[PDB]
C-alpha cells in the first residue's frame, strides 16, 4: 500500500508564547513561562521550548495519537528543541530545526468505506485522502522552582521501570488533568497539489479544531462534507501562528508484509434498554449516547467526554411501560423499555499493543447504563449484539479498519520487542 | 491569504461613512432646506432667537 | 557544500540480543536514526577523538575516488556515531557551527547530558562553558542526576561540588527512594555532611535500603560497614538504638554508651528547629530536637531563630501536628546585612502576603515590621492537623528565592523572592554556586503549634 | 496657583525606592530660584493673549503672580488675533510703528524677582517675529516640537471643563487640519501616498534639522514628524485609555505637561530608544575613561517601532519620568556578566540592576556607564527611575506601550494606518 | 596545508610583441589555501578548478603520486597586493595601514575584484587619516596610474 513521507525541516518564525507584543494581556501562559517560579523577580519566556511535531489525518486526533506512540506508523517527531529567532522585529517569534522524516503508512489505494461517505459527499446520486495536518505539540516545561513531577522529554530514573507509559494492559489509561503538553498551531498540508522547499502557513489550533470539528460530526452522522468547503468556510477566525517548510515528492512506493487502525463503529438503533430508576419523562429527556471503548480504557470517565468516541442520538425515544397486565396493573416502578434511532460512525483509533475488543457502552446522561453483552472481541449485518444492567439487543456494523485484513492482538504485537516498548 | 490579510480593524471613518447612508439619517438644516431657504431662516434668528444674549 | 552526513544510529548494532543497555524508562526513551549534514570543514580542527577517528574515516573513503575517474556528482562520507544518549550529539553540532543556545542556556537534563559529551570524547575547553549554565538556580532535579555524573567519569571534583549543594537537597535524595539510584564511591561522602536535616532513624531506615538491592567480599566488608560509622550513631535516644540489633554493626558501633553519658559528644547533624526562652527543645533522648511545644512560663507574638547552614539549595521539611486554623509563620532569616541585625521573612497567613523585617536578639522583640511587594500566594485550602508543609529555598548572586508547599492539593504554593544579598561569597572551584549560610527561621502564634520533623513519604516530590 | 512641583513616585517602599527622593529633594532646594516673583507678559498691538498655561496665579488680566520662579519654569502663551486693535487705527497694518512699515510683532516677558543675594532683578526675554501675507513661508517656519505641544496645552483644557474623549478627538481632528494646509500649500499628488516615518533628531535641535531634505519634501516631513508626535500622545500614559491607567497617574500627567520646558515635553511623548547590546561596536576604540568630557558618542536614536529589536538585544529608554531597560530573551551571556555580576538574566535582580551598574570594570561595562548616566544627567535632575525587565517579566506592558509606532494594544493603529486616517479627513 | 606553489605571475595582454617601457613577482610561499577561501568565494571559485584540474591528473594514476603542491594562478601585475591582504587576515595591520600608496592603491583594485567592501571602507578612512602632503600626491599619482577615478577624486 502507499507509503508517504514529509521531511518536516524548519518550523521558523513560530509563536509558541501566544502573546504577541500587540496582545496587550502578558500573563505569559503558565506553559512559556520559565525560571525561578514566583513573582516579578523570575517569570519570562523561556530559553528554549520543546517541539514536537505529529503528522494526523482530518479523521483522527493529534495530542493523542502521541499517545499511542509515547515511546516511538511512523507520525511522531522528536524532541527537536527551539530557539529565539533572531532578525530584526518579532519579539515573541521562535525558530526550530525539527529536521525529522514521518513515514506515514497511508495505505489503501482504493476502499469501499470512502466509496459510500464518497457518494454520500456528492449527494449520493494520490486522491481520496486529500490533505494531512501537520499540528507542532509543546511539551510543558515546569519553572525550575516548582515542587511537582517532571514532564521533561529527556529525564533521570527511578530503578524499576522501562521506558513505557500508562496504558499497558494491568494500568488503567488516566487523562493527564493539567494538560502535560498544548498544541501550539496545526498546518493544512495539501496533498492532492503536493531545490524544492514547499512552504506551509501553521495555522492556530483554535480555528483549525473548531474547523476538524465539523467535518468530523459530518462523517458521524453519515453526512460528509469535504474539507475544502469549511477551509474556505470557516477561513475567517484563520490566525497565522508560523511556518512549516516541508519536502515534497517522496514517491509512494508500495508496503511490505496487514494491521487496523480504525473500526467505524456504525450504530443503528437500540432495541429494549431495561432502564431502571428514571422518570419515564426525565427517561426520554436524557441524550440517549452509545460510547466506544476500545476495552482496556474500561470505563474510563474522560473518554465518555471526548466527543469522538461518543455519539448521541437526534431522533426520538420510545420509553415503554414494562410488562404489560402486570407491572402496568402494579403501577409504580420506574424500570421501563426504551428505544431510540441512534445512527452515525464512531471511528475507534486501535491502540497498538491493546487486545481488539470494543464495549460500547450506552449512559443515557452521565451513567454508563449497558455494555455490549461480551467483549465484542474482533480480530477475526447488526450482530443482535446483547445489552446488560450497568449504572437488550444493538444494531451495528464494524467497517474495517484500513480496508481488509486486520486487527493484532496484545500478545502478538507484544511479541516484537519494538524499541523495548515491549521489554 | 484574502482571509490572513483583509480581516483589518483599520476602518474608523471608513466604516463610519456607511450609517450614514442606513440608520443614521439625520437631516440636519443644510440637507432639509435650500441655499436661498436656510439665508432666510438664519436671518430670522437674528430677531427671535435668544433675544436676551 | 556540506559533503557529509553523521547518521546518528540507536547503538550496538544488535536489536534483539541487548536486555541491559539503558533498559530504564527515563533517561533512553527513543530510538535515535538521525541525519545530520555537517559542512566537512569545522568539524575537525575542535576535536581530539573526532580527528583521531576521521582520518581514518576519509583515508578509507578515497579508496574509490582517488582510484576513479569520472562520477563527480555529490558522494557523501559516512561517519557513524554509536550511542544511546538520546540528544547528546545533537548539541555539538551546533557548538561548532557558532550558534548555540542549547548549551549555554539551554533546557536542564542536558547540562547533565551535554556534559557527558565532554568526558567521553575528550572536551576540555567546552566544560568551562557548560559549568557555567550549571550554574543556575536548578529544580533540584538535574544535580541528583549530576551526582550520577561523576560517579561514572571519575572525576572526583565534580563530584565534590555536587554533594554539599546536595546535602541541602535533603528530604529530596532520600524521599521516594531516590538514594536507590545513587551509586557507590560518592556516597561514602555524603552523610558527612553538616548539611543533612533530616532525623536520624530516618537517615537509618534509607540507609539500610542502599545495603540491600545489590546482592544483599571486599567492599561487603570494607564499605559495608563504613556507612554506619559515617551515619551519626550518637545523638540518639537509647530506645531507637536499641532497635538496631543484628550480628553486624557491634564493634563498630563501638560505644552506643559512654560518649553519651560524659557531656562530649560527636558533631550534631545540622542544628534544625531548636527553641529558647518561650520555645525548649523536647529531645527524642540524645540530643536533637524532634517535636517543639509551645513552653510559656506562665499572648506573645514573637519569634525563634536557628543555626548555620551554608546552602546553594535546600527543601528542608516542616511538618504540623496540631492547628487550629492557620497560626504560623515561615520564611528564613539570612546573616549578612552591613549593621548586623539580622532580615528576616514572615509567611501571613491573614492577607496572603510575604512580609520582611530586621531583628536585635532578645527573642520577645520586633523591629520595624514591613510588607513587601511580589506576594504571589493565595489562600484556598486550610491546613488541618497533619499536614506536610516544607519549605525550600534557592540562592542567587544578587537574590534569594523562598517557597512555601504543601503536599497534598494542586493549590498551595507561597513564593517570595527576597532582595539583594548585600556581599559577595563565591566558593568556587570550577563552579559558581554562592553559600550564605541562611539561618532558618521559625515562627508560631498561640499555644500549641507543635510542628516538629516530616516524616520521610513513600512516592515523590520533586525529581523523577 | 503658587508654581510648584507634584512629584508622584507611587508606592513609596524603599528598597524600590528613595534614591530619587534624596536626589529630587536636593535638586529642589539648591537650585536656581527667584522669590517674590512678578511676571507679566505683554504683546504688540492686532495680537491678544487668549489661553495662558503653566503654574501661576491669574490676578487681574495680565499679572502671573509666582510666588517662587524655579528653574524649569515654562509657561505657554497662545496668540490669537485681536480684532478690534488690528483695525481701527492709522498703522492698521500689523504693527506699523510711525518710523515706516516696521512689520514684526514683539512679546514681551518681564519678571521681577528676588535672586539668592538679597537684591531685585528684572528677567526681560524678547522675541519678535515678522509679518507675512504668503502661505508658503508661514507654514516653512513652524516648529513640529513646540506646534504639538501646544496641542496637547489647548487639549488638557478640552479634558478639564468636557470629557477626556473630547480632548482624543481634538488631536485627531487638529492634526487632520493640519495636514490639509501641508498638501494645499504643496503642488504635487504623491505626498499623500507616502506613509514612511520621518527624520528623528535630539529635542531641542528639531529646528531646520531637514537640511538636505529639498523643499516640499521637508515641508512634508516636518509634519510627518507632527504626525508621529500626536500619534504619540494618543498612546502615551497622558490621554490612554482606562485599563492600564488610573485616575491619579493621570493627573500627574496632566500636571506634568502644563509646566515643563519643549525638552521635557517632547521626550514623553516620543522617547529615545537606544541599543545597548553591543555597544562595543557602536563606540570608537579610544576606550578612555569615561568622565564627562570624554565624548560618550550615544549610539544612534532607532526609530521608535517593532520593525527592529533583535530578540537577542539588549534596549534602553527615556520618557522624562520612567526609564526602562527592556533585556530580552538570548542575549549573549558575556555582555550578561559584564554589565551585571550574575550569570544570568534569571538571576539579574530587577531592583540592584537599576542601582549597581557595571561593578565589573570591564570596558564593555563602562560603556553601559556612559550610556545610562548621560541619558541620566542632560539636566541636573539625573536620577529618572531606571528599571530592567527582562522579556516576560509582567511589567513589559510599560515597555511595549512607549513604542509611539507599532499598533499599542490600547489604541490598534499603526504610523502609517494613521496616516490613512489623517490624510483621507483632511 | 603544507601547499600553495602558487606561480602567481604578471600577465601581458596588450604586450604580445613588445612590452611597455618601465620586478615580476613569481611567487613562492610556503602557506595554507585558507586565506583565499575566507577572503571572498570569487578566489575560492578559481581554487576549485585549479585543484581540481591537479586532481584529475591523478585520478586515474596510482603510482605516479609524487608530492605536487596545490598551485594556484592569477594575472596581475602587483601580486604583493594579494600578499598585502594575505598578512592582514593573519592579523596585524601595519603593512595594510602605512605604506608605500602605490601598493595601497593595488589593494583597492584586489578589493574590487573581492567584491568586499569592508575593507574598501578603511582604506578610504586611510587615506583620510592624518598623513603629509608628500604621500598625498603620491597617492594622487597611484590612482591616476591605475585609472581609478573615486580615489583620485
Amino acid at each position: 500500500q502507499a507509503t508517504l513521507r514529509l521531511h518536516i525541516a524548519s518550523i521558523t518564525n513560530l509563536q509558541t508564547s501566544g502573546v504577541v507584543p500587540k496582545r496587550g494581556g502578558y500573563p505569559l501562559p503558565q506553559r512559556a513561562r520559565g525560571g525561578v517560579s514566583g513573582a516579578n523577580g523570575a517569570y519570562g519566556l523561556a530559553p528554549c521550548f520543546t517541539i514536537c511535531t505529529v503528522a494526523w489525518f482530518p479523521e483522527e486526533d493529534p495530542l493523542e495519537i502521541l499517545g499511542f506512540a509515547q515511546g516511538a506508523g511512523l507520525r511522531v517527531s522528536s524532541a527537536v528543541n527551539t530557539r529565539p529567532s533572531a532578525r530584526p522585529g518579532a519579539i515573541c517569534l521562535d525558530d526550530a530545526e525539527v529536521q525529522q522524516e514521518l513515514n506515514i503508512p497511508i495505505s489503501i489505494l482504493e476502499s469501499p468505506w470512502q466509496q459510500r461517505m464518497l457518494a454520500l459527499e456528492l449527494g449520493s446520486n494520490f486522491t481520496l485522502w486529500p490533505f494531512l495536518l501537520v499540528s507542532v505539540i509543546q511539551i510543558h516545561p515546569k519553572l525550575s522552582h516548582s515542587l511537582t513531577i517532571g514532564n521533561s522529554p529527556f529525564r533521570p530514573a527511578p530503578v524499576g521501570t522501562q521506558p513505557q507509559n500508562a496504558i499497558g494492559p494491568p494500568q488503567r489509561v488516566r487523562y493527564p488533568t493539567k494538560s502535560p503538553v498544548t498544541v501550539v498551531g496545526t498546518a493544512i498540508l495539501p496533498l492532492k497539489q503536493i531545490t524544492y522547499l514547499q512552504a506551509c502557513r501553521l495555522f492556530r489550533h483554535d480555528v483549525i479544531r473548531e474547523m476538524i470539528s465539523t467535518y468530523r460530526e459530518g462523517l458521524k452522522r453519515l453526512e460528509p462534507v469535504s474539507l475544502l468547503s469549511v477551509i474556505e468556510a470557516y477561513s475567517g477566525r484563520l490566525s497565522p501562528v508560523g511556518e512549516i517548510f516541508v519536502t515534497l515528492n517522496q514517491l509512494k512506493p508500495l508496503t511490505i508484509n496487514p494491521v487496523a487502525h480504525a473500526v467505524w463503529i456504525e450504530i443503528r438503533k437500540v432495541v429494549n434498554v431495561p432502564i431502571y430508576g428514571l422518570t419515564f419523562r426525565q427517561i426520554c429527556e436524557a441524550e440517549l449516547s452509545v460510547v466506544a471503548m476500545w476495552e482496556a480504557e474500561r470505563a474510563c470517565a474522560a473518554i465518555l467526554r471526548r466527543k469522538s468516541r461518543k455519539i448521541t442520538a437526534v431522533t426520538r425515544c420510545e420509553v415503554q411501560p414494562l410488562n404489560i397486565s402486570a407491572i402496568e396493573r402494579m403501577s409504580g416502578s420506574e424500570d421501563s423499555l426504551l428505544s431510540c434511532y441512534i445512527r452515525g460512525q464512531v471511528c475507534l483509533p486501535v491502540y497498538p499493543g491493546l487486545d481488539p475488543s470494543v464495549v460500547l457502552y450506552l449512559c443515557l446522561n452521565g451513567h454508563i447504563y449497558a455494555t455490549l453483552a461480551s467483549p465484542l472481541n474482533l480480530a477475526a449485518s447488526f450482530r443482535a449484539y446483547k445489552l446488560r444492567s450497568f449504572v437488550g439487543q444493538i444494531e451495528l456494523r464494524v467497517f474495517p479498519c484500513p480496508a481488509n485484513g486486520l486487527f493484532m492482538t496484545a500478545a502478538e504485537f507484544a511479541k516484537l520487542n519494538i524499541e523495548g516498548r515491549s521489554n | 491569504p484574502w482571509v490572513l490579510a483583509a480581516a483589518a480593524e483599520a476602518q474608523r471613518d471608513r466604516e463610519a461613512e456607511l450609517e450614514n447612508l442606513s440608520r443614521a439619517k439625520f437631516p440636519l438644516v443644510s440637507d432639509v432646506f435650500s441655499p436661498e431657504d436656510k439665508a432666510a431662516y438664519l436671518g430670522m434668528l437674528n430677531a427671535y432667537g435668544n433675544p436676551g444674549g | 557544500s556540506c559533503d557529509l552526513v553523521v547518521w546518528l544510529v540507536p547503538p550496538q548494532e544488535r536489536l534483539q540480543h541487548l536486555a541491559e543497555g539503558a533498559t530504564e524508562s527515563q533517561f533512553t526513551p527513543p530510538p535515535k536514526v538521525f541525519k545530520i549534514p555537517v559542512h566537512s570543514a569545522l568539524l575537525r580542527i575542535s576535536s581530539p577523538i573526532w580527528l583521531k577517528d576521521l582520518t581514518v574515516v576519509e583515508a578509507k573513503h578515497r579508496t574509490k575516488m582517488k582510484c576513479n575517474r569520472d562520477d563527480d556528482g555529490r558522494v557523501l562520507m559516512k561517519y557513524v556515531i554509536e550511542s544511546f544518549h538520546p540528544a547528546a550529539i545533537r548539541a555539538i553540532i551546533q557548538y561548532i557551527y557558532g550558534y548555540r543556545h542549547e548549551v549555554l542556556q539551554g533546557d536542564p537534563f542536558l547540562q547533565v547530558a551535554v556534559y557527558k559529551e565532554a568526558s567521553r570524547l575528550e572536551m576540555k575547553q567546552l566544560q568551562k562553558e557548560v559549568l557555567r549554565a550549571l550554574s543556575a538556580p536548578m529544580n533540584i532535579g538535574p544535580l541528583v542526576s549530576l551526582a550520577k555524573a561523576a560517579e561514572v567519569m571519575k572525576v572526583d571534583q565534580l563530584l565534590l561540588e555536587a554533594i554539599r549543594i546536595l546535602a541541602g537537597c535533603a528530604y529530596a535524595l532520600f524521599s521516594g527512594m531516590r538514594h536507590l539510584e545513587l551509586g557507590p564511591k560518592g556516597l561514602q561522602l555524603l552523610l558527612l555532611q553538616d548539611n543533612i536535616q533530616l532525623d536520624e532513624p530516618q537517615i537509618y531506615i534509607c540507609a539500610n535500603a542502599w545495603l540491600a538491592q545489590q546482592g544483599v567480599p571486599g567492599v561487603q566488608r570494607d564499605m559495608a560497614m563504613a556507612v554506619y560509622r559515617s551515619i551519626r550513631f550518637d545523638s540518639m535516644s537509647p530506645s531507637q538504638i536499641q532497635v538496631c540489633r543484628d550480628p553486624l554493626l557491634d564493634s563498630l558501633l563501638l560505644e552506643a554508651c559512654l560518649r553519651k553519658f560524659s557531656h562530649l559528644e560527636t558533631k550534631p547533624r545540622v542544628f534544625p528547629w531548636q527553641g529558647n526562652d518561650q520555645f525548649t527543645v523536647e529531645r527524642d533522648g540524645g540530643l536533637y530536637p524532634v517535636l517543639l511545644k509551645r513552653t510559656s512560663r506562665s499572648l506573645i507574638w514573637a519569634w525563634t531563630l536557628g543555626d548555620s547552614r551554608l546552602i546553594n539549595e535546600a527543601l528542608w521539611g516542616i511538618e504540623v501536628v496540631r492547628t487550629a486554623k492557620g497560626r504560623l509563620h515561615f520564611g528564613i532569616a539570612v546573616e549578612d546585612k552591613t549593621t548586623q541585625s539580622r532580615q528576616v521573612c514572615y509567611l501571613d497567613p491573614a492577607e496572603k502576603a510575604f512580609v520582611t523585617g530586621t531583628i536585635t536578639n532578645e527573642p520577645t522583640a520586633v523591629s520595624y515590621r514591613t510588607v513587601q511587594p511580589g506576594g504571589d500566594v493565595r489562600w484556598y485550602r486550610r491546613l488541618c492537623d497533619g499536614d506536610i508543609v516544607i519549605v525550600r529555598v534557592s540562592v542567587t548572586t544578587s537574590a534569594i528565592h523562598l517557597s512555601i508547599q504543601v503536599l497534598k492539593s494542586r493549590s498551595m504554593r507561597a513564593s517570595y523572592m527576597l532582595a539583594l544579598r548585600s556581599p559577595v561569597c563565591f566558593p568556587g572551584q570550577l563552579l559558581q554556586r554562592p553559600f550564605l549560610a541562611i539561618w532558618p527561621f521559625i515562627e508560631a502564634v498561640n499555644i500549641g503549634d507543635t510542628l516538629g520533623v516530616a516524616e520521610l513519604q513513600v512516592e515523590a516530590i520533586d525529581i523523577p | 496657583l503658587t508654581g510648584g512641583e507634584v512629584r508622584y513616585y507611587s508606592a513609596f517602599s524603599r528598597l524600590q525606592h528613595s534614591q530619587q527622593l534624596e536626589n529630587d529633594i536636593v535638586h529642589i532646594i539648591t537650585r536656581t530660584t527667584g522669590w517674590e516673583a512678578v511676571m507679566r507678559i505683554r504683546v504688540s498691538r492686532g495680537w491678544k493673549i487668549s489661553a495662558r498655561h503653566g503654574r501661576f496665579f491669574l490676578r487681574g488680566t495680565d499679572l502671573f503672580v509666582l510666588p517662587t520662579v524655579n528653574a524649569d519654569s515654562t509657561f505657554s502663551i497662545l496668540m490669537e488675533l485681536d480684532e478690534q486693535a488690528g483695525a481701527g487705527g492709522p498703522g492698521n497694518a500689523l504693527v506699523t510703528p510711525p518710523s515706516g512699515g516696521d512689520n514684526v510683532v514683539a512679546v514681551q516677558a518681564a519678571l521681577l524677582y528676588t535672586n539668592s543675594d538679597g537684591e531685585r532683578r528684572i528677567r526681560v526675554h524678547t522675541f519678535c517675529m515678522p509679518v507675512s501675507q504668503n502661505i508658503q513661508d508661514i507654514v516653512s517656519s513652524m516648529d513640529p516640537e513646540v506646534v504639538t505641544c501646544l496641542l496637547i496645552q489647548q487639549a488638557i483644557d478640552q479634558s478639564l471643563r468636557s470629557k477626556i474623549a473630547d480632548g482624543r478627538a481634538f488631536l485627531q481632528t487638529s492634526c487632520s487640519q493640519l495636514l490639509s494646509v501641508l498638501h494645499s500649500v504643496g503642488s504635487s499628488t504623491q505626498l499623500a501616498a507616502s506613509y514612511a516615518l520621518p527624520s528623528l533628531p535630539h529635542y531641542g535641535a528639531v529646528a531646520a534639522a531637514s537640511a538636505g531634505n529639498p523643499a516640499g519634501g521637508a515641508l512634508l516631513e516636518a509634519g510627518r514628524l507632527v504626525a508621529l508626535f500626536i500619534l504619540g500622545v494618543l498612546k502615551s500614559n497622558a490621554f490612554r485609555p482606562v485599563k492600564e491607567v488610573s485616575t491619579d497617574k493621570r493627573v500627574f500627567s496632566w500636571s506634568r505637561l502644563l509646566a515643563l520646558p519643549v525638552d521635557r515635553i517632547c521626550a514623553y511623548v516620543h522617547p529615545r530608544m537606544l541599543p545597548l547590546h553591543n555597544l562595543s561596536n557602536f563606540g570608537g576604540p579610544s576606550d578612555r575613561v569615561l568622565d564627562g568630557q570624554e565624548e560618550v558618542i550615544l549610539p544612534p536614536a532607532l526609530r521608535l517601532t517593532a520593525e527592529e529589536m533583535t530578540q537577542d538585544g539588549a534596549y534602553l529608554l527615556e520618557n522624562g519620568e520612567e526609564m526602562l531597560l527592556w533585556i530580552g530573551r538570548s542575549i549573549s551571556p558575556q555582555w550578561l556578566a559584564s554589565v551585571f555580576g550574575a550569570h544570568s538574566l534569571d538571576c539579574v535582580h530587577p531592583d540592584v540592576a537599576a542601582a549597581s551598574i557595571g561593578d565589573s570594570q570591564d570596558p564593555v561595562g563602562l560603556r553601559v556607564r556612559a550610556v545610562v548616566q548621560s541619558v541620566q544627567g542632560e539636566h541636573l535632575c539625573n536620577a529618572m527611575r531606571l528599571l530592567v525587565i527582562r522579556q516576560g517579566d509582567p511589567s513589559e506592558q510599560k515597555f511595549f506601550a512607549q513604542l509611539m509606532e507599532d499598533r499599542v494594544p490600547s489604541l490598534l493603529l499603526t504610523f502609517a494606518e494613521f496616516l490613512q486616517k489623517v490624510d483621507m479627513r483632511s
